[PDB]
């Protein structure tokens, strides 16, 4: 132990997470007294330790990875003085960019900070965006490999801030003349339309995650970009929770009813609909859809969108609103029908221009075949309604990828594409109250990223220790592959979700009894709620996360009866509806799978690329600029994950001082006259008398490194012997003057 | 401590006795002790004084008799130069960190009493030589 | 790494990938022989013919088939009926995949080690499960308590299986099948004065039973009614050409599933064994297997049978605990259809009797790990 | 079979 008036110490409060206490008595090995600096006095009790306070002249620090000691309370100061004092809002954690928001504009991003980033290392200079901007720029230019930036958060943090900015930075260094990033710019409000909804905690959640790669000739200078997506939430189209919304185009369809263009769809109100109506919550506020939808016709004025195949988009939309309308009657236990004349089939049948009597036939039969012969067998009415909502997901991800292909289109250039700087905007780790497939699919996909940024990072630090020459053994690789194999693995929770699916009868319960059945003694990772059978636990990367059974196996299942898209693959009245399906066993694939797939894809494109990150973070719900809120901000500063990566870091070596400057800053306590003639090996010797054990520091070529909080301890022997020799100086002078003034006393 | 000391001693003490009544102050009985050849820190002063509250140290009075055991106990080079040497490797240290580091270090003084003893021993730069200057206080 | 399923018929070979929605091959499992000398000396004769390429050329040839009642014989031709099936007809080899097989509940235990033992050493198959066909059926058909009646050629059963609990005692093994009723309809139809003798018109007399026959609702007034006006007399025309005409016979031939005394068995019809099946059940049971009472197989697919069935059990059952027959229109493939999905379902893959495991536990190992 | 029937 070390514990002394001076320190200071971290004590825990609810409504500051934590609170600074001065240490009021010296430790010795079960309670301690602990004066408080809003004017209080406290006695607290150490339970069979407050986690030590770092010196005042390191807070503050451009890197958090200069602390000595590395806690959450310690990082969240570092944070809060440097937004609200400082006003500073981009931190580095490691490689690791830390953004946070003002909810405001500034200065920062003028011309000749640009210029002023150029030529330099990320290191040499106080961390910005442009500060990683130009490690990818140069390391794509040194070398072959080209590069990507990741950003990470809620979808309010500003992820779009800071690509707008990443781009502003790419055009610029290139000396480049254009449309490509107002282009980009103005794609956003399609791509929130189709892609982004409404979430119990938040108004616009992006649900998908969008790669957007800037590319270069020879001479680096932008040719153009593309636009790649990601892991959609397809099952959000029909299902939701309560106060949810699905993607707010339907709502700006149902916003736009009255307007003449629209007649022929007939839609309702956003009561009217099944899909819409469900959630319970048709109005967002604050937030008017009816005129956003102008900005979305407008975004698709800007890609070049022609009226027509907007007004096409916009009928096959009121087209799967229309039909999750359709009802069907039991006739037995394996039959049903869809009644006489029924209306929102008609209405269906109308805008896509098919024949009344074979949708209407197809819907309430399936198509079973062999090469020799051919049945049609009816089906249930469950099945009937899951065709349906299937056809509805199968429509509505292919109008969403061919939305796509468009804004591809629009952003392509034939020019050859040298080499290309990929900006990865993507969804944050997940948590609520109630929690779902949804949120199970978000933080498994979380789970992957946070393991390519770990290999990542202990690769970045096996070069730095090979450079030094010290041993490759000191750096524990931390490991989160079994979380992985849990989830993703032919025993994990995905596979058996699928595989109920399937099996003769399966049901929530049954699910989670194959579930207990199958993990529950055998896993570290997985655990029961004590009072239901109807939930499970993972523990998992950022936290312990309760997921509830119920709603899976309907979200889980999507099967689209081949025959119905060979019905609407027919229709002529308009040709956007075969485009949707020009190029099996992804109709009989799971949601599940296709969220599998489509990760491993996502996982692949990042792979072969070298990736830099970012991390932007939400001070507080209100959007009350530069205000900091610490119960707020932890919530962010876990999801993001910086948390683990800094226990990641304080396992290794955190601090990295050269042989120069540490033997400028501790002059003070080498013996100077005593010392010897060089530098390294007068501070080895030094530091060797100062602390016994060499396997608290170790010494590089050029640095030494310690573990965690030893600077600090070198800080305190510092003040220590400073302030003794200080008043040994202030007695004997003391003692000089007072002797005067009795000289002058005897005058 | 012979006769002659304690005659010595407590005339120099009676000097100090500003209200007649063969007694000093608490905050006076340093000075006494100081000079008198003791060199001890205010810390040391307030040890030897028994740690005495804020009322006595600065209204109670203290005979010479009373005194004297705690003259005994305060009485009961190379670390002073080491000690400057911190702040130094030409031989001279700057006049403003000397100042800032003695009225705002340790048992702090007044940045009067720094000037009146600093006076006349830097130079034009802002050096002062301070095994001078630790010869000359230790006289 | 798809599986195989091939559900080994006694009158037909089904087989595909595992998880396909029907099978891909379906050939008769017939080996053909050739029974005259070839005359023309550089034909290209070759000594033996599977399935569609024998029945191709029947007239020309003797048909066996290798497997009666269940039970495999004269193993060499059906080590060539399954060689047909993976090399030829799907083209893929056996070593890579593992292997799924159907087998009639009841029949001599040793087939079961033999036919694994040509799995596992002539094919070198990775891994290999046997299955009773009356389970997929409910596995096929989407349910978990179930009475099947199973039937094609070879053999019928009744299993009833309960919450995925069979209940061994009360299965019921019945051998009547299409072959009995191919073999009394050519016995029968010689009454009208028709003749055939040999297998290569056996399979005419078979497309005559497939197309024609039917059964009575109620037989006993259909059988005089059919005697006293010709309106259910139709008429089917054989190779070569010549008409033939079929009238109260093509119902007599099917009635015998419910009348097997005709044929001489003394065995009671498959409505009776199947109440006696039910009743051999605890009664906590038999209202929920009254309801949910599958069909399953070929000889099942003739018209009105499911009708006749519901009639003829109403008369064994006590009139409130009500009864429903559950004929799906694919039942001929449910029991291959059943095996696809149940080899697709990860909680199978444990149950794979792998080759190491066969190294270990010899031709044996079948029954200690598997049902 | 082997006894009580033909197969
Ligand atoms: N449509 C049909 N009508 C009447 N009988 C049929 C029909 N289709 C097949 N069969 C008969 O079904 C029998 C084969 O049944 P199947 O279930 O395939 O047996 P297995 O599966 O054991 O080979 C054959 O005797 C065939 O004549
Ligand atoms: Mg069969």
């Amino acid at each position: 132990e070390l514990y002394t008036k001076y320190a200071r110490v971290w004590i825990p409060d609810p409504e500051e997470v934590w609170k600074s206490a001065e240490l009021l008595k010296d430790y010795k090995p079960k309670v301690l007294q602990l004066r408080l600096e809003e004017g209080k006095d406290l006695e607290y009790c150490l339970d069979p330790l407050p986690p030590l306070r770092n010196p005042d002249i390191l807070v503050g620090e451009n890197d958090l990875t200069a602390l000595s000691y590395l806690h959450e309370p310690a990082v969240l100061h570092n944070l809060k003085v440097r937004f609200i004092d400082s006003k500073l809002i981009y931190t580095y954690c490691g490689i690791v960019l830390v953004a946070i928001n003002p909810y405001e504009q500034l200065p920062i991003y003028g011309e000749d900070i640009i210029n002023a980033y150029s030529g330099q290392n990320m290191g040499d200079m106080d961390p910005h965006i442009f500060a990683v901007a130009e490690e990818a720029y140069k390391q794509m230019a040194r070398d072959e490999r080209n590069q990507s930036i990741i950003v990470s958060g809620e979808s309010g943090a500003g992820k779009t801030v800071s690509a707008k900015y990443a781009m502003r930075y790419f055009a610029t260094v290139s000396g480049s003349a254009a449309n490509v990033e107002e282009k980009v710019l103005a794609s956003n409000p399609i791509m929130e339309s189709i892609g982004n909804a409404k979430t119990t905690r938040n108004d616009n959640s992006s649900r998908f995650g969008k790669y957007i790669e800037i590319g270069f000739d020879k001479r680096y200078r932008i040719i153009g970009a593309n636009m790649r997506t990601y892991l959609l939430e397809k099952s959000r189209v029909v299902f939701q929770a309560e106060e949810e919304r699905n993607y707010h185009i339907f709502y700006q369809l149902c916003a736009s009813a009255a307007l003449p263009e629209f007649k022929t769809l007939r839609l309702g109100n956003a009561n009217y609909f099944h899909y819409t109506k469900q959630g319970g919550s048709p109005v967002i506020d604050g937030i008017d859809d009816a005129k956003e939808m102008v900005n979305t016709r407008q975004a698709c004025t800007l890609l070049g969108i022609s009226d027509s195949y907007q007004m096409g988009i916009f009928r096959i939309l009121a087209g799967i609103l229309h039909l999750g309308n359709v009802e069907f009657a039991s006739r037995d236990s394996d039959s049903c029908a869809i009644p006489p004349k029924h209306d929102p089939l008609t209405i269906f049948c109308d805008l896509m221009g098919v024949d009344y009597e074979e949708m209407a036939h197809w819907l309430c039969h399936r198509k079973l075949a062999t090469a020799t012969e051919t049945y049609i067998k009816p089906i249930s009415k469950l099945h009937a309604i899951n065709a349906r909502d299937a056809l509805a997901k199968h429509i509505y991800a292919n109008l969403f990828n061919w939305i796509v292909d468009h804004v591809n289109k629009a952003l392509h250039s034939t020019v050859k594409q040298h080499s290309f700087i990929g900006v990865l905007d993507i969804y944050g780790f997940e948590t609520f109250e109630i929690n779902s497939f949804e949120q199970f699919c978000i933080n498994y996909a979380n789970e992957k990223l946070q393991q390519q940024f770990n290999m990542h990072v202990f690769k970045l630090e096996q070069e730095e220790y090979m450079k030094e020459q010290i041993p490759w053994t000191l750096i524990d690789f931390y490991d989160n592959q079994p979380c992985i194999n849990l989830i993703e693995a032919k025993m994990g929770v995905l596979d058996l979700l699928d595989e109920e699916c399937k099996m003769p009868k399966g049901s929530d319960d049954t699910w989670a009894q194959k579930l207990y059945n199958t993990h529950l003694n055998k896993c570290a990772l997985f655990e029961k709620p004590r009072l239901s059978n109807k939930a499970f636990i993972i523990k998992h990367f950022a936290d312990k996360v309760e997921y509830q059974c119920e709603g899976f196996l309907e979200k889980n299942k999507d099967t689209v009866y081949e025959e119905q898209i060979k019905v609407l693959k027919s229709s002529k009245k308009f040709k956007l509806l075969p485009e949707l399906f020009q190029d099996s066993k992804e109709h009989k694939k799971t949601v599940g799978h296709q969220f599998r797939n489509s990760l491993h894809l996502l996982m692949e494109t990042l792979n072969a690329t070298t990736p830099h990150y970012v991390r932007c973070i939400k001070p507080n719900d209100f959007k009350f600029p530069f205000t900091f809120d610490e119960k707020r901000a932890v919530q962010q500063l876990r999801a993001c994950g910086v948390l683990e990566t800094i226990r990641i870091s304080a396992a290794g070596f955190p601090s990295r001082w050269t042989y120069q400057e540490f033997f400028s800053r501790y002059r003070v306590l080498m013996k100077q006259k005593d010392v010897l003639s060089d530098r390294k090996q007068t501070c080895k010797n030094v530091l060797e008398k100062l602390i016994l054990d060499k396997d608290k520091y170790q010494f590089g070529k050029t640095k030494i490194f310690f573990r965690a909080g030893q600077v600090a301890y070198l800080e305190k022997i510092r003040a220590d012997k400073l302030r003794a020799a200080c008043i040994r100086i202030q007695k004997t002078i003391r003692g000089w003057l007072m002797r005067k003034k009795y000289m002058r006393m005897r005058r | 401590f012979n006769k002659d000391q304690l005659e010595e001693f407590k005339e120099a003490f009676e000097l100090f006795d500003r209200v007649g009544d063969g007694k000093i102050l608490y905050s006076q009985c340093g000075d006494v002790m100081r000079a008198l050849g003791q060199n001890p820190t205010n810390a040391e002063v307030l040890k030897v004084l028994g740690n005495p509250k804020s009322d006595e140290l600065k209204s109670r009075r203290v005979d010479f008799e009373t005194f004297l055991p705690m003259l005994q106990a305060v009485a009961k080079y190379e670390d002073y130069l080491e000690g400057f040497r911190v702040f130094d490797g030409n031989g001279k240290v700057m006049g403003a960190e000397l100042r800032h580091v003695l009225t705002t270090l340790g048992e702090k003084m007044t940045e009067e009493e720094v000037e009146t003893v600093l006076a006349g021993h830097e130079d034009s730069n802002g050096c002062i030589n301070y095994e001078a200057f630790l010869k000359h206080i230790l006289s | 790494t798809t599986a195989l399923v091939c559900d080994n018929g006694s009158g037909l070979v089904k087989a595909g990938f595992a998880g396909d929605d029907a099978p891909r091959a379906v050939f008769p499992s017939i080996v053909g022989r050739p029974r005259h000398q070839g005359v023309m000396v550089g034909m290209g004769q070759k000594d033996s013919y599977v399935g569609d390429e024998a029945q191709s050329k029947r007239g020309i040839l003797t048909l066996k088939y290798p497997i009666e009642h269940g039970i495999i014989t004269n193993w060499d031709d059906m080590e060539k009926i399954w060689h047909h099936t993976f090399y030829n007809e799907l083209r893929v080899a056996p070593e890579e995949h593992p292997t799924l097989l159907t087998e009639a509940p009841l029949n001599p235990k040793a087939n079961r080690e033999k036919m694994t033992q040509i799995m596992f050493e002539t094919f070198n198959v990775p891994a290999m499960y046997v299955a009773i066909q009356a389970v997929l059926s409910l596995y096929a058909s989407g349910r978990t308590t179930g009475i099947v009646l199973d039937s094609g050629d070879g053999v019928t059963h009744n299993v009833p299986i309960y919450e995925g609990y069979a209940l061994p005692h009360a299965i019921m093994r019945l051998d009547l099948a299409g072959r009995d009723l191919t073999d009394y309809l050519m016995k029968i139809l010689t009454e009208r004065g028709y003749s055939f003798v040999t297998t290569a018109e056996r399979e005419i007399v078979r497309d005559i039973k497939e197309k024609l026959c039917y059964v009575a609702l109620d037989f006993e007034n259909e059988m005089a009614t059919a005697a006293s006006s010709s309106s259910l007399e139709k008429s089917y025309e054989l190779p070569d050409g010549q008409v033939i005409t079929i009238g109260n016979e093509r119902f007599r031939c099917p009635e015998t599933l419910f009348q097997p005394s005709f044929i001489g068995m003394e065995s009671a019809g498959i409505h009776e064994t199947t109440y006696n099946s039910i009743m051999k059940c605890d009664i906590d049971i038999r209202k929920d297997l009254y309801a949910n009472n599958v069909m399953s197989g070929g000889t099942t697919m003739y018209p009105g049978i499911a009708d006749r069935m519901q009639k003829e059990i109403t008369a064994l059952a006590p009139s409130t605990m009500k009864i429903k027959i559950i004929a799906p229109p694919e039942r001929k493939y449910s029991v291959w259809i059943g095996g696809s999905i149940l080899a697709s379902l990860s909680t199978f893959q444990q149950m794979w009797i792998t080759k190491q495991e066969y190294d270990e536990a010899g031709p044996s190992i079948v029954h200690r790990k598997c049902f | 079979w082997x006894a009580x029937c033909p197969a």
